[PDB]
């Protein structure tokens, strides 16, 4: 963040007092995009945008090209990933059971195949993504954690990238090792 | 008076103090200012005063030889009593400024008075109770530093009966002051200090400790707290030893004496001056930059200069140099992300002058960072959440990783990791980027940096019959995100057992007691490169690079070795990027595509077994 | 104004700290005991000097007496004030103090039971005199200081109140717990002349070596090469500095190898009973903390103070640890750091220092599986960490032979020992005599010479060759042995290094190493 | 930066960048008070 505010003091050496700031203006750098910060809000221009691309006769073929032009050949890779990203379409039962809607794909292959580029073009271009190997990242975990709260000393979900990445994307990258 | 103040009349204190000495010695210390003069004829305070008021400053610096020779009486009441002297020769100094400067005042409202060259020198543990209240100099390691907090300097109050604010009272370093009358009312109700209309200054605290090699055997090092204030603030970091000169005195204060106990005192230094015990340039420096470029064989000249105290290991040396240089990143669109970190690996057997390339590397860097697998450090791998001991309040660290964005991670013992640390370094490998999710923070780090590790093989010995795959602990993911790989073996030959023994008897025998570009210019020469060049590429050697790639290809998979991916492509061009950087130019010729070439080949055959090392050896002749 | 302080020592008869009584409160007697701990010196009030309040009267050189006092009573009629003063800190003197820690003597603890400790106070001139882990005598007076501590035991605790009889009509209590310290006034440790004639014929002897030898150790049989080691590890190299700030090791380390039914710990007392500054310790009778050192925050007084630990104590002297192959990872890093930089890194309680710990190692190790399997290698029958078993200069390997002479010997020193005891020795010298040499000898720093560089150079070539075992060759051995070769000169009083003892460090070293058996 | 600050800048307008680590819980303050005289019931009020 960027803030604005005032240098000021108060007591708490001989003479010493403690600074602090008095806030005027907060500004985001825009982080950690997630399910609980989303935008369900179009602008008319953005709509009538997208139903005329809609309609577009070559829209599959402009879709599966935009999908990491970097990269040479892969062109069922890169449809895959446009279903991937699409998604499919989920059923709520009448008896509660539930019928998923989204897509899972395995990428088997040998060393120096472009295959770790495309999972992080998924990640750089997804709305909600997040990229991770088998046994998680630095200091974040793959899966759901529960820890006590320092101070409290109560319960609530310390993190973990399968919850983080609810409604959006996981990639994982050494499948085999976790 | 004059020169009369020989005579004494009570203790020092009292008669510093009196109105009549106290302008004697004021009128005699401003004419010292005035006059003195060396054997030169020139100014010296003059010119002193000059630059501080063309710099905007706010303190001068005095030598006290100077002002013995010329004073010896006043060098001793300065040395007796410097708490009043002080206050004196800073008025002396402002009315000078005046005297040179019109309207100093409008900028700053005082000059403080530096002393130097005090000619007794103490340690912390020779300070007794002959020493307080006087003036010390002493020497140690900076081992602790707090944060700089404001002082109150000229404080005004408010009435709480009438709303008038009282006029500027100073506050004298001593002890906090306080109010009783109001002009106004007439009063003496209550009063609050006023935080808005208040002018502070900046307060630090530092312990100092005595540097382990003077301590005599059998004892320990003893330790001070020390007040610096004003522009002494943020000068000293921690570890680095230094000189402080002071004013030794107790904490007169305290807390209170109805405490049970012996009645005994701790005591400070006020520090005075500090001193201690770089990578810019300048247009002077850069016209001779310009000139040792242009120079042919430049390359070979700064390669012959990397790790003096090592003997051969040109390989080695080459490659140190190349990752110490760097390449150029690259992003397409803004997605399509190519790094230019160049990474290497020294795996090589016990013995080899491997951690001394790693130390040679952190000496020369301007930001490099060590860690290690195995041992004692300074910092870890994994970024975490941890309390700070003196603060006391939650703190966000990352790994030597995040620590050296933009710069050079060097880790020791890289075949002694455990998980944390492995799964770290892979995700600083493969994404240049740390995450952490602790304590409710949620965030990712940047960790664009170069890696330099040392390793060992299975057992200690390195089996040339198996491929380097088997031959170490690490894992293909993380092996081959490296892209020079060095292998060291101890074979045994004469010569070289001549060389390194001669080498090594005239290095001890020389430290008993009883061509390569200078390293001081070198660190600014390579800090200039990486700030101002970024050369390119021309499209007329794409035939010469991909027959090149066919051939290795064509080749790798004939002899079934280890594929040759696009991966090895690409560490060429950016060692060739790095090769044009080392020469300042601003475009990359056929040497460097060639040094390159010979570069990467060497490393991918010299990590084969024998069988097909020796096949690949005639192949590839050409280089 | 001068202080002036009498010095009584040398009293007819010495007191153990396990036998003081409350009968002797304030009289003069003499304690002897080994320091644990010093704090630093700091100013204590003596006379202090006060303003009256109700009247600008000045009193100077009132009289503290081991506690802060207040004056009684204004010096004058004018004044009626009692019991309202300010303190002036401007115009009062101060004496040096210090506090010290010490702790009984290891041959005066009773059976059964935990050592005591005793608080011992410093003044004056006396303040810097001892050091911890060092033996002083004392000499001052017994005296009581109060003890909070003391509420919560057993037993009636006296009280006082003030006597209301005989005051006019129409609270004060107090607690009288003590406990007892030591103010003491003349310190003494306890460990030339004549002697230098005894000194310069004893070092004309021309087989002098031989001698020094035999005298390590004369109560273990045999094992020559191992007394050799003991000896030029009493006598060290010479550190040395390199102009781009890299430093040269002068100590040496060595390890013993071999099974419970050995005699290798016998090495490591004579060592520890013998040296200057030894400390012994076992491998699992140790701690992080026991090592290296401690933080003790809580100074009754003021600031924190540092606690030493093994490694600290034998500051350049020697550290015998035996079970070293129990030895955890912890306690092994920090011995590493240790050898590596001659320094210890302590950071707790939100305390950072750094401590000197130029030391030389003796250590015992057993093999990993019992038995020193001999068809194995010296890496594949030891526990340790490579750092720390790269940095051992000489491995002893020590190994069992039936053979009836050696057996028939044995016993009849065995027997001789226990039938005749003090008799049965005959050494060519005595341990003080040793302590004279070592002590004279350590000040020689020997050189190389010109002839010596190409003949080390030539026998680091014939070692490498031949090496092509139980350990390969690299340089390391190259250092290992020019240090060798530096302490032979030392021990033989020479100035220079000549061929012959380089000769003798090489053959030293060769015959360490051990050969593999193989099958067929 | 962060290590900038010092004593010339206090009182004063300042644009700091940083990481956010930590929020608290939400506190109450008062705005407007009205308060009463236990003894003679006499009241008032007050603004901030
Ligand atoms: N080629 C060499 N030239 C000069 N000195 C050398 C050479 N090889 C080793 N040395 C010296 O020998 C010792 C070897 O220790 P060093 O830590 O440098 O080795 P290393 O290869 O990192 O081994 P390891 O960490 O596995 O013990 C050091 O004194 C080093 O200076
Ligand atoms: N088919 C390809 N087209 C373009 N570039 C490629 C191709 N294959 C590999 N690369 C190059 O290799 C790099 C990706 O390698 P990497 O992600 O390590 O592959 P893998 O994840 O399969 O090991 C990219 O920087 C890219 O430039
Ligand atoms: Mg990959
Ligand atoms: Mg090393
Ligand atoms: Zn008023
Ligand atoms: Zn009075
Ligand atoms: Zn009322």
């Amino acid at each position: 963040v960027t803030i604005v505010g005032i240098y000021s003091i108060y007591n708490s050496g001989v003479a010493i007092r403690t600074p602090y700031i008095k806030i005027l203006g907060i500004q985001s750098d825009v982080e950690t995009s997630s399910i609980w910060n989303s935008v369900t809000m179009f602008t008319e221009e953005e709509e009538e945008e997208f139903l005329q691309l809609s309609r577009n006769p070559k829209l599959y073929e402009i879709l599966t090209n935009s999908i990491a032009p970097s990269i040479f050949g892969n062109e069922d890779i890169k449809k895959a990933i446009v279903c991937l990203l699409m998604g499919g379409s989920k059923k709520i039962l009448p008896d509660g059971m539930r019928l998923r809607g989204d897509i899972n794909v395995l990428l088997l292959g040998d060393p120096g195949t472009a295959k770790s580029q495309l999972l992080k073009f998924v990640e750089k271009v997804s709305p909600i993504a997040v990229y991770t190997s088998g046994k998680g990242s630095s200091a974040a975990g793959l899966t759901a954690s529960v820890q006590r709260d320092p101070m409290t000393r109560e319960f609530y979900l310390e993190g973990g990238a399968m919850v983080l990445a609810d409604g959006g994307v996981v990639c994982i990258d050494e499948f085999d090792k976790m | 008076l004059e020169s009369l103040s020989n005579v004494k009349a009570n203790s020092y204190s009292e008669w510093i103090t009196q109105p009549n000495v106290s302008r004697t010695i004021a009128r005699e210390l401003k004419s010292f200012l005035l006059e003195y003069t060396d054997e030169t004829g020139r100014s010296v305070y003059g010119a002193r005063i000059r630059t501080l008021g063309e710099m905007n400053s706010e303190s001068l610096e005095v030598n006290y030889r100077h002002l013995a020779e010329s004073k010896a009486i006043l060098a001793l009441f300065l040395a007796k009593c410097p708490e009043e002297m002080l206050k004196i020769f800073d008025l002396v100094a402002m009315e000078a400024t005046e005297l040179h400067y019109p309207d100093y005042a409008r900028i700053h409202s005082e000059i403080h008075v530096r002393i130097s060259d005090f000619p007794t020198i103490y340690s912390l543990r020779e300070l007794r109770e002959s020493n307080l209240s006087s003036l010390v100099r002493v020497t140690g390691v900076v081992t602790r530093r707090t944060g700089v907090f404001p002082q109150l300097k000229y404080v005004k109050f408010n009435c709480l009966k009438c709303g008038s604010i009282l006029g500027p009272f100073f506050q004298d370093s001593n002890e906090e002051i306080r109010i009783s009358f109001c002009t106004n009312c007439k009063s003496k109700g209550p009063f609050r200090v006023n935080g808005e209309k208040t002018v502070y200054r900046n307060y630090q605290r530092v312990t100092l400790q005595e540097a382990p090699g003077t301590v005599p055997p059998g004892r320990l090092p003893r330790h001070r707290e020390v007040i610096l204030l004003a522009d002494l603030v943020d000068v000293s970091k921690p570890g680095e030893e230094v000189e402080v000169t002071g004013i030794y005195k107790n904490n007169y204060d305290g807390n209170l004496n109805a405490k049970n106990g012996f009645p005994v005192f701790a005591t400070i230094i006020e520090a005075n001056s500090i001193k201690r015990r770089v990578f810019s340039w300048t247009e002077e420096e850069e016209r001779e930059f310009r000139k040792i470029s242009r120079d042919r064989g430049i390359i070979d000249k700064i390669i012959s200069s990397m790790a003096p105290s090592i003997y051969g290991h040109r390989d080695i040396k080459t490659a140190v140099a190349c990752s110490l240089f760097g390449g150029v990143p690259k992003n397409v669109n803004g997605k399509h992300s190519i790094r230019g970190d160049i990474n290497v690996l020294l795996l090589g057997d016990p013995g080899t002058a491997k951690s001394q390339i790693l130390k040679y590397v952190e000496k020369t860097a301007h930001r490099a960072v060590f860690a290690t697998g195995q041992g004692a450090s300074a910092v870890g791998l994994t970024a975490s959440v941890r309390k700070d001991p003196i603060t006391k309040e939650w703190t966000l660290e990352g790994g030597a990783l995040v620590l050296a964005d933009k710069g050079v991670c060097l880790i020791d013992e890289f075949d002694k990791m455990n998980d944390q640390d492995r799964t770290s370094i892979h995700e600083a490998m493969e994404q240049q980027s740390i995450s952490i999710s602790k304590a409710g923070i949620v965030t990712t780090l940047q960790a664009r940096c170069s890696i330099i590790a040392a390793a060992n093989p299975n057992g200690g010995r390195y089996n040339s019959t198996l491929p380097l795959a088997q031959n170490v602990s690490l894992t293909e993911p993380i092996l081959s995100r490296f892209d020079i790989l060095c292998v060291v073996r101890d074979l045994v030959d004469e010569e070289a057992d001549e060389r390194l023994a001669t080498f090594v008897v005239d290095s001890h025998v020389r430290s008993h007691p009883e061509s390569p570009i200078p390293q001081e210019l070198l660190m600014k020469y390579i800090h200039y490169a990486r700030t101002k060049i970024y050369p390119k590429l021309h499209q007329m050697d794409m035939d010469k690079v991909s027959r090149v790639y066919a051939d290795l290809r064509r080749e790798s998979i004939s002899t079934g070795s280890f594929p040759i991916t696009v991966r090895h492509l690409e560490s060429i061009l950016r060692i060739a990027e790095s090769f044009a950087k080392m020469r300042l130019s601003e475009f990359v010729s056929s040497y460097d595509l060639d040094r390159a070439i010979k570069v990467v080949v060497d490393s991918f055959v010299d990590a084969q077994k024998v069988s097909v090392r020796r096949q690949l050896r005639r192949s590839f002749a050409i280089y | 104004e001068r202080v002036f302080q009498i010095s009584f020592f040398n009293l007819p008869t010495v007191h153990r700290i396990r036998d003081i009584r409350s009968e002797k409160i304030g009289s003069l007697l003499s304690i002897s005991g080994t320091v644990t701990r010093t704090s630093e010196v700091r100013p204590e009030l003596y006379k202090a000097s006060f303003t009256c309040d109700m009247c600008r009267a000045i009193v100077d050189n009132v009289e503290q007496s081991f506690k802060y006092t207040e004056p009684t009573f204004c010096p004058n009629p004018s004044c009626e004030n009692r019991a309202f003063w300010t303190l002036n800190v401007t115009r009062s003197r101060f004496l040096d103090w210090q506090k010290v820690r010490i702790q009984e003597n290891a041959n005066e603890i009773p059976t059964g039971s935990m050592p005591r400790t005793l608080d011992v106070i410093l003044r004056g001139d006396s303040v810097e005199r001892a050091k911890p882990g060092d033996r002083c005598k004392f000499t001052g007076v017994e005296i009581v200081v109060p003890d909070v501590t003391q509420l919560g035991l057993p037993g009636v605790k006296p009280s006082s109140t003030l006597d209301t009889r005989g005051i006019s009509k129409t609270l004060g209590v107090r607690d009288l717990t003590y406990k007892i310290s030591f103010l003491a006034c003349h310190v003494i440790s306890i460990g030339s002349s004549d002697e230098i004639n005894e000194l310069k014929e004893m070092v004309k002897d021309e087989h002098i070596y031989d001698k020094l030898v035999r005298s390590i150790a004369p109560a273990v049989f045999g094992h020559e090469a191992v007394k050799k080691g003991i000896l030029l590890q009493m006598l060290g190299g010479v550190h040395k500095s390199t102009v781009e700030g890299i430093k040269l090791r002068g100590d040496i380390n060595i390890c013993v190898v071999g099974d419970p039914s050995t005699s290798k710990s016998q090495f490591l007392k004579y060592v520890v009973g013998f040296a200057p500054r030894s400390v012994y310790t076992s491998g699992k009778a140790s701690s992080a903390a026991g090592l290296t050192a401690a933080v003790v925050r809580d100074e009754e007084g003021g600031d924190y103070t540092i606690e030493a630990g093994a490694l600290m104590l034998a500051d350049n002297g020697i550290c015998c640890i035996d079970e070293f192959d129990k030895m955890d990872i912890s306690d092994q890093v920090a011995i590493h750091e240790a050898m590596e930089q001659q320094t210890i890194s302590i950071a707790k309680a939100g305390i950072h220092a750094t401590l000197n710990a130029r030391t030389s190692i003796l250590a015992a190790a057993n093999p990993v599986g019992g038995r020193y399997n001999r068809k194995l290698s010296l890496r594949g029958n030891l526990n340790m960490t490579a750092p720390i078993m790269s940095r051992f200069d000489l491995f002893f390997v020590i190994l069992d032979d039936c053979n009836e002479k050696i057996d028939t010997e044995l016993a009849s020193h065995i027997v001789d020992l226990h039938m005749k005891r003090d008799e049965a020795i005959e050494p060519p010298f005595s341990a003080e005599q040793l302590r004279r040499y070592i002590k004279y000898a350590r000040t020689f720093k020997p050189i190389l010479t010109k002839e010596a560089r190409s003949y080390l150079v030539e026998k680091y070539k014939e070692l490498r060759k031949d090496d092509a075992s139980s350990y390969r060759i690299t340089v390391r051995q190259l250092e290992s042995m020019i240090r060798l070769s530096e302490a032979i000169a030392r021990a033989n009083c020479v100035d220079e290094i000549t061929p012959s003892f380089i000769a003798e460090a090489y053959d030293l070293l060769r015959q360490s190493i051990i050969r593999v058996d193989v099958d067929d | 930066p962060l290590r900038d600050l010092d004593s010339e800048h206090v009182s004063k307008i300042v644009r700091l960048s940083g990481i956010i680590i930590s929020t608290s819980v939400l506190s109450s303050r008062a705005t407007y008070l009205s308060i009463m005289c236990r003894n003679c019931r006499h009241t008032t009020s007050i603004t901030i």
